[PDB]
RNA sequence: AUUGUAAAAA
RNA sequence: GCGGGGGUUGCCGAGCCUGGUCAAAGGCGGGGGACUCAAGAUCCCCUCCCGUAGGGGUUCCGGGGUUCGAAUCCCCGCCCCCGCACCA
């Protein structure tokens, strides 16, 4: 598992930086071969690339697409079949930092067996493929019902989406101690009628695609008497009704009660499983609210901490410019390791923050959740990556810096 | 020439403690309704089988509440003592309904606690899931000073007029009290009543001799605790919207006079708008002073999309906003660890809008008013704070120094309170 | 008794 | 199920009825080239594995038997296809 982690990482990675591989006209080849085709097949369609491409108009253009088809067709004789997992390449010349400009030649054999084909040349590169390597837990949708409105919406990951939601009228005078039930009914026996109808149709449009349902279930979430009779209707019936995952009894409606939703329907998603991460900053959390001492927080703590004995979780926010780097000592024959950010390294003399100061020369630098990944098997039993999205997640990289841990033992901080 | 007071009275109860029983005899009592009416009302109520909620249906006016004899929806009803005109308040039976609740708890300057005394239906009252602890932090919210604490259900079955269950009620609420909304132990009056039979509402029990003060009728006419009326450029919270006899559009006056015929723009919208006639509490008014809970027929350029929760105000001097703000709270029961980017619902007057808190600032004692000198990471149960606040949209929002009731609010999440706030600086 | 895509007109 | 006939080198198909003169004709396809800007007809070369000197190693479904020697002769196994039939 530790070695997906790293994987993980690694495409992350790969994928960003593979849109900021951008460069000018169509020199930006995207080449994907899938399992097991014929490598003759593809390379000869490509010499009918190159042939009409010795047209293609604008000079730097033609010698550049040129040069990097050539890359391509030199190194696809190299293999000797498609292996099962296909071939990805991308090929072109790209500008980077300080608009300096670089030949940009990658040929890779996918970890996970790519499911698609794709010859394409723009001005960047196309990344959207290797979003299927890693692939999905789901995808639930979310009803929410109140006495002045309703909105649909999805939860994917820790992440709420609106995806559509109308507000509703009732006339709230009915007498003075008089009560007047032809006020009562009269307008009410139909706003209340047609609103179930309204959201059985906006639930039948929203969250149905293909004659499936799109989500892979639904959480009905609602103020009461509004939800026993929609979950119940026969305007609800059928396949909805079929992939009603949980109930939740709300206090409000609208995005405010969206979220009462989730904090009262977090355990029966399951397996989200990023909403379960959110949990576990829960509990990371209500360590930190006892006396029982094993939480760390910050880089400091957390770090000597992890060094002289074992976290049972260690967690981690996904962007983190914060790095593990090797400092040598400045009078030799000694040396630092130091954790440092953007602005202290641009300081290539200190490499340090401004207010300290100290001298300093860098050998090597591994960023701080790949150096984790690395190691946390030999330093305790399981790592989280962790996203922002939700109110603990929020939390984590806010006010605690997206780095922290669940020890097992009682530790003592600054 | 004699105006007689307009002020509301509002009913904050257990769920089952009988607050529409009380509001039915109270108008049967000062004759604002009529004989006739109390015979239709045993009579719908006896034909589909509801006998001891005759009363109760006169305040229970929706399907589901005449049902089960409590309130969802927030009722209003007139009726006229000696020296005012009351519209009183019946503020939901039932706890998924927040919303009536507040607009419920934001009318009142006056709320009457009342507490049912019929064993389960009491002790169950003071527990995390009673509706006692919703109702103390939301009438603090709304500017309550002096609390009427009216023992119900007294000359039932298993309560003789019990002074030990009444003593019981008494010695509860002044530390449940103290503690959820920070009450003082005085002004606060006790008295013992029964909504069913009317006891002790207008006058004197036998079955009681013990207590010998005022009821209920007498007492609430001639108490002085009234605090209402506030000069100055004027300030309208829209508390409930509903057409009727054209559009109508309800709040608190809580600041200034505003006359038949004129101007107002809302706020942050800037909406211009003008009043069709004024019904000053329940009666036409062509002018109307401050404090009074104003029931107005206007005419807008929108009036069905009107939302309620923002300000009307002067048009001429409008009024002052955030989205972003500084403020100190004061953590009752996350009960775990705040720290920067928590988020919550935020409960001020009738606005009920998402909040997130950017910055932590610095830790401050409940005493002295005294904060610490260094900064945080994170704040805990039992303590008090600054903190900096994000809304998610724009609210409109007086300092806690300015206007209390328009600055104090309430940490929502869950069913539950977080911390109690107080707005000290509107950014930008 | 074949085949050849993308930025030119005071 | 009972039978019957088959499975050849990248593919297709000779040749196995003639045991040593089979590392396996031919076709198609692949690879390198000329062809005279570019394809690309046409033609020529190469095309089991391994190796520095036409050497070593392994093949005609899998595995044995018989022979000095079998891709070629005999048997069993797997797999495929086809009849007929109880049952599937």
């Amino acid at each position: 598992a530790a070695d997906r982690n790293v994987e993980i990482w690694k495409i992350k990675k790969l994928i960003k930086s593979l849109e900021a591989a951008r460069g000018n006209g169509t020199s930006m080849i995207s080449l994907i071969i899938p399992p097991k085709d014929q490598i003759s097949r593809v390379a000869k369609m490509l010499a009918d690339e190159f042939g009409t491409a010795s047209n293609i108009k604008s000079r730097v253009n033609r010698l550049s697409v040129l040069g990097a088809i050539t890359s391509v067709q030199q190194r696809l004789k190299l293999y000797n079949k498609v292996p099962p997992n296909g071939l990805v390449v991308y090929c072109g010349t790209i500008v980077t930092e300080e608009g300096k400009e670089k030949k940009v030649n990658i040929d890779f054999e996918p970890f996970k067996p790519i499911n698609t084909s794709l010859y394409l040349c723009d001005n960047k590169f196309h990344t959207e493929a290797l979003t299927a390597l890693l692939s999905d837990d789901s995808k639930f949708g979310f009803i929410v019902i109140d006495g002045s409105g309703a909105l649909f919406g999805t939860l994917q990951g820790n992440t709420r989406e609106v995806l559509h939601k109308f507000t509703v009228d009732l006339p709230k005078k009915h007498g003075r101690g008089g009560q007047s039930a032809l006020r009562f009914a009269r307008l009410r026996m139909e706003k209340r009628h047609n609103y179930v109808r309204k959201v059985a149709e906006t639930a039948v449009q929203l969250f149905i695609s293909g004659d499936k349902v799109n989500v892979a279930g639904l959480v009905l979430a609602g103020s009461a008497d509004f939800k026993t009779e929609l979950s119940q209707s026969d305007m609800f019936d059928q396949r909805l009704q079929s992939k009603v995952l949980k109930l939740v009894d709300i206090s409000y409606g609208g995005e405010n009660g969206f979220n009462q939703a989730i904090e009262l329907s977090t355990e029966v998603l399951s397996n989200v499983k990023f909403i379960q991460e959110k949990k576990l900053i829960g509990r990371y959390f209500d360590e930190i609210s006892q006396d029982t001492g094993k939480y760390c927080f910050g880089v400091e703590d957390t770090l000597k901490a992890l060094e002289m004995g074992a976290v049972e979780i260690l967690i981690v926010y996904e962007n983190l410019d914060i790095m593990r780097y090797v400092l040598h000592c400045q009078g030799t024959e000694e040396e630092k390791i130091l954790y440092l950010t953007p602005e202290q390294e641009k300081d290539k003399s200190h490499f340090t923050d401004k207010e300290t100061g100290q001298e300093h020369e860098l050998i090597e630098s591994m960023p701080l959740l790949e150096w984790f990944a690395n190691n946390y098997k030999k330093f305790g039993a399981t790592l989280e990556i962790v996203t922002d999205k939700s109110q603990e997640g929020s939390q984590f990289v806010k006010g605690f810096g997206g780095i922290g841990g669940i020890l097992r033992y009682r530790v003592d901080f600054q | 020439a004699p105006k007689k007071e307009h002020v509301n009275v509002v009913f904050i109860g257990h769920v089952d403690a009988g607050k529409s029983t009380i509001g039915g005899q109270i108008m049967y009592l000062t004759g604002m309704v009529d004989k006739r009416t109390l015979e239709k009302y045993e009579r719908e109520a006896k034909e589909k089988n509801r006998e001891t909620w005759y009363l109760s249906w006169a305040l229970d006016t929706n399907q589901e509440e005449r049902d089960k004899g409590k309130t969802v929806e927030v009722g209003r009803a007139y009726f006229e003592t000696e020296k005012k005109h009351f519209t009183i308040l019946d503020a939901p039976g039932h706890k998924s309904f927040v919303p009536n609740m507040i607009g419920g708890a934001s009318q009142a300057d006056l709320a009457v606690l009342v507490i049912s005394a019929r064993k389960g239906e009491f002790e169950t009252g003071f527990e995390k899931g009673g509706q006692t602890r919703e109702h103390a932090m939301l009438a603090k919210t709304a500017g309550v000073k002096h609390l009427i604490v009216l023992i119900n259900k007294m000359d039932d079955p298993t309560v003789n007029w019990s002074i030990e269950r009444y003593e019981e009620c008494k010695e509860k609420l002044v530390p449940f009290l103290k503690k959820v909304g920070f009450s003082p132990k005085k002004d606060i009056h006790f008295m013992p009543c029964s909504g069913l039979t009317g006891a002790n509402i207008k006058e004197q029990s036998d079955f009681c001799p013990w207590y010998t003060g005022l009821p209920f009728i007498p007492y609430l006419d001639n108490l002085p605790n009234f605090n209402r009326s506030i000069d100055g450029p004027i300030r309208l919270p829209i508390v409930d919207k509903y057409k009727d006899m054209g559009t109508v559009v309800l709040g608190k006056l809580e600041s200034g006079s505003i006359c038949k015929g004129q101007q107002l723009v809302m706020m942050p919208n800037k909406h211009n708008v003008e009043v069709l006639g004024i019904l000053s509490d329940d009666v036409e008014t062509d002018t109307v002073a401050p404090g009074e809970n104003l029931k107005i027929r206007l005419k807008g350029i929108e009036e069905e999309e009107i939302l309620p929760g923002f300000i009307l105000c002067d048009p001429n001097n409008l009024c002052h906003s955030g989205r972003t703000f500084d403020a100190q709270i004061v953590i009752i029961e996350h009960k775990s660890i705040i720290c920067p980017g928590y988020n919550a619902v935020l409960h001020i007057h009738t606005c009920i809008e998402e909040v997130e808190i950017t910055a932590l600032i610095c830790l401050v004692d409940k005493k002295s008013g005294e904060k610490s000198k260094t900064r945080p990471r994170f704040v805990k149960q039992d303590q008090v704070c600054i903190a900096r606040l994000r809304t998610a949209g724009t609210i409109c929002l007086e300092t806690f120094k300015d206007f209390p009731q328009m600055g104090r609010f309430t940490l929502r999440d869950e069913g539950k309170t977080i911390a109690i706030g107080k707005v000290l600086k509107l950014v930008p």
